[PDB]
RNA sequence: CGAAGGUGUGCUGUGAGGCAUGCUGGAGGUAUCAGAAGUGCGAAUGCUGACAUAAGUAACGAUAAAGCGGGUGAAAAGCCCGCUCGCCGGAAGACCAAGGGUUCCUGUCCAACGUUAAUCGGGGCAGGGUGAGUCGACCCCUAAGGCGAGGCCGAAAGGCGU
RNA sequence: UAAGGUGAUAUGAACCGUUAUAACCGGCGAUUUCCGAAUGGGGAAACCCAGUGUGUUUCGACACACUAUCAUUAACUGAAUCCAUAGGUUAAUGAGGCGAACCGGGGGAACUGAAACAUCUAAGUACCCCGAGGAAAAGAAAUCAACCGAGAUUCCCCCAGUAGCGGCGAGCGAACGGGGAGCAGCCCAGAGCCUGAAUCAGUGUGUGUGUUAGUGGAAGCGUCUGGAAAGGCGCGCGAUACAGGGUGACAGCCCCGUACACAAAAAUGCACAUGCUGUGAGCUCGAUGAGUAGGGCGGGACACGUGGUAUCCUGUCUGAAUAUGGGGGGACCAUCCUCCAAGGCUAAAUACUCCUGACUGACCGAUAGUGAACCAGUACCGUGAGGGAAAGGCGAAAAGAAC
């Protein structure tokens, strides 16, 4: 199912942003970018294990990066993986 | 390293690289949370994770 | 009035796809001569 | 395809040419049957697609000996 | 094989600081060399908000070429010339000169 | 102590031209005699770029329609707020699929873009934003049709098909 | 190999390193997601979905490896039908696909030329397809010559725009022989005797040499104008180096170089020397390529368009002789000369340039020269095959203009 090698990977940095704050302070979920090949079970595993914290539900989403034009040449910034996981009400980090 | 890590078992140089990739994944944490002030750490753990294992890799198969 | 395109993607990459020029030797043969003149999309691709 | 298992006779192109000397592309076809010959040494019957020259070739050189040939050309029977 | 090294005491031979002597601050790969009193130039700075920074006409050593400097001879107090060979198992500097080490 | 080029002048040759020199320019030019040619332009509805003309002329894209007070701002017929007026209402409203691909939302900016001003914008820049066991896809099943181990057929390429 | 570094726009940050794991350069390894021959099945490329086998301080799910097709070989298995053969499974080894030109083969236009056009020309060109190599193909006479002789093939110059061919028109166009580059010959069609004896390929080691990093490399100062000296002037010096580039204006002596002299731990090309697996040398006695040569018919190839037309290839029908024999000597016969078909192999001279290094040009210098000096097969156009630009220069130094 999961492996350490594997969970480390996943976790990539948390998001921040006045949603991910009201997410945060009314429902006790946590914003997090994780890997764009990251499973739903691994980002529970990993924020289980890496944050010793109890997950309830993780809810998955992909950002679409944005093109910026640079003249007659275009730009188009990397796709990533935004994950909302639910915490159990007992709230740490 | 590479000559201090091409010592080390097989057993010790897997134990070595959790440890790596536990500082990798803090370091990320805190440059990610806006904290990290020493940037070439980054590049440090990422370029020792390879010896370790490019040392595991000439050990098992050869 | 009704143009000459009228898009349709599923008929895009089903007529002039990757695939699609990869099954005749006359499309292998296009992909050929895109390669030797250095195109940046061969395809329309994704 | 067109051609003979025992010689190798394959279709070849010229011209037919008119009284007033005008040329234009023909093929000229060889006289290709299929025909089951019996190989007492296999107690079996042996279709091959042959030209009327093969047909003469397996009278002579014997058709174990045209067999063999096929075998050695990689070419079933 | 580099003639002019960090910290050297050198002598311009061209333009308008020619005569001078100096220590070399830092090499370039450019081909150029920064020497400490050498070639300055009157900066007009501009102001820079992200640190309040005030603006202003700051003098700094500008990076001569490395061809307009010769070593300098302190013992004939003459510009010189630097030529390579092998004392003991590693490579040197001499003055062409005075064939001595540096 | 000023080359080529540029631009005035003077002298000179029958002429194509030549020489000298003022100004501009700022590193190159080349006598003489030979040698070699991508060797001379006004036309080819010639090719490319630049700039004229008509002319500050025609237009400013549905004849549903505007008026005022307040605001922001350098500036307001057009933006914001308010009160009126008018138009669509089996649509000029709401929702999908196809197609688009960030145009969505916030801040900020006005060159260009917007047939006008623009403080406004589907425009510039930055940041944010799309959360599914049960909605859709993937998935199971087939249609027309496609592909097709072997196979049948065809100079080669291939065609057809279990 | 080093005192400086972490590719560029492109600073700044945080740092690395200075006598030897900073960096940089070269040899060899490690890693190498996904798509793509793409190969487990599917597919609208960069995705979707499996089977079997393994792993689980959790032995759910995930991770990992394997699983395409064909050809040869091997093992097991196996029908109609008793044997057998077909078929079936597994394993081993090989192929697949991409790619400049040259090369060998299979197909094969027309516009045009003939001042029209059909024979003829264009032209076996263009193009499609197949296959292969550092070259390919060809190749040791059933070849020429001419009563003298020559001796494989490829290639060059002549012979000659001759002989010829030809609606005898337009056109096409040899050979004999001569001068050259190059040179090389062999095996099987079978048996014995002697046995591994000549050759060649695969491969280990060694040397020589070449490639892939490199090291050393001479000799200048004063003065004048000038922002600046390499320019003027004066006097020295090096030169197996005065090729070329850079440096604030034009440098043999400031820098990089250049002549010259050297260099490899490792990988590899080519040679020899040597070992080894495989191949077989010499001699005697034999053997001497048949649906073939020839012929009728229809075509094609020969410079030779059926002609008086030899020679070659074969779609079709036919068909010998067997060294007291047979092919050729341009219809055919005789004589004479010459050669030995129906089996195969073979270096050199010859063709080419995607590519690597060095050097060169009475070649271009930004409407030129590549379409492209510049982030160009880009922007843009088109359903698509495809089409396809515009665009270089501040200054010695950014001192890029504080206030
Ligand atoms: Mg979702
Ligand atoms: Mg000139
Ligand atoms: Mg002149
Ligand atoms: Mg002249
Ligand atoms: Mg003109
Ligand atoms: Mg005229
Ligand atoms: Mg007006
Ligand atoms: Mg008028
Ligand atoms: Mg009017
Ligand atoms: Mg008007
Ligand atoms: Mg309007
Ligand atoms: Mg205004
Ligand atoms: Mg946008
Ligand atoms: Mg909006
Ligand atoms: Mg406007
Ligand atoms: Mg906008
Ligand atoms: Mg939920
Ligand atoms: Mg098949
Ligand atoms: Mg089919
Ligand atoms: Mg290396
Ligand atoms: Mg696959
Ligand atoms: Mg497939
Ligand atoms: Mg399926
Ligand atoms: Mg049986
Ligand atoms: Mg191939
Ligand atoms: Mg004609
Ligand atoms: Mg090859
Ligand atoms: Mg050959
Ligand atoms: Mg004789
Ligand atoms: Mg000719
Ligand atoms: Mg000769
Ligand atoms: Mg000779
Ligand atoms: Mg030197
Ligand atoms: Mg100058
Ligand atoms: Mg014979
Ligand atoms: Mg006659
Ligand atoms: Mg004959
Ligand atoms: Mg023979
Ligand atoms: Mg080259
Ligand atoms: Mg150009
Ligand atoms: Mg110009």
């Amino acid at each position: 199912m999961i492996r350490e090698e594997r969970l480390l990977k996943v976790l990539r940095a948390p998001h921040v942003s006045e949603k991910a704050s009201t997410a945060m302070e009314k429902s006790n979920t946590i914003v997090l970018k994780v890997a764009k090949d990251a499973t739903k079970a691994e980002i529970k595993a990993a924020v289980q294990k890496l944050f010793e914290v109890e997950v309830e539900v993780v809810n998955t989403l992909v950002v679409k990066g944005k093109v910026k034009r640079h003249g007659q040449r275009i730009g188009r910034r990397s796709d990533w993986k935004k994950a909302y996981v639910t915490l159990k009400e007992g709230q740490n980090l | 390293k590479a000559k201090e890590l091409r010592e080390k078992s097989v057993e010790e140089l897997n134990t070595e690289l959790l440890n790596l990739l536990r500082e990798q994944f803090n370091l990320r944490m805190q440059a990610a949370s806006g904290q990290l002030q020493q940037s070439h750490l980054l590049k440090q753990v990422r370029r020792d994770v390879a010896r370790v294992k490019t040392l595991l890799n000439e050990k098992a198969g050869a | 009035m009704k143009r000459t395109f009228q898009p349709s993607v599923l008929k895009r990459n089903r007529s002039h796809g990757f695939r699609a020029r990869m099954a005749t030797k006359n499309g292998r043969q296009v992909l050929a001569r895109r390669r030797a003149k250095g195109r940046a999309r061969l395809t329309v691709s994704k | 395809s067109r051609v003979c298992q025992v010689t190798g006779k394959r279709p070849v192109t010229g011209n037919n040419r008119s009284h007033a000397l005008n040329a234009t592309k023909r093929r000229f076809l060889p006289n290709l049957h299929s025909h089951r010959f019996w190989v007492e040494s296999e107690k079996r019957f042996v279709t091959l697609r042959v030209s009327a020259k093969g047909m003469r070739v397996i009278d002579k050189k014997g058709i174990d000996t045209v067999l063999a040939e096929l075998r050695a050309r990689g070419e079933k029977y | 094989a580099a003639k002019i090294r960090r910290d050297d005491e050198v002598i311009v031979l061209t333009g308008k600081d020619k005569g001078k002597r100096g220590k070399v601050k830092n090499v370039l790969s450019s081909g150029k060399v920064i020497v400490e009193g050498i070639n300055l130039v009157k900066k007009h700075q501009k102001p820079v908000p992200a640190l309040n920074q005030p603006g202003g006409i700051v003098e700094k050593e500008a990076a001569i070429q490395v061809s307009n400097v010769a070593i300098f001879n302190a013992a004939t107090g003459k510009a010189d010339r630097v030529g390579f060979r092998f004392e003991d198992g590693k490579k040197v500097r001499f003055f062409k000169s005075n064939s001595e080490t540096i």
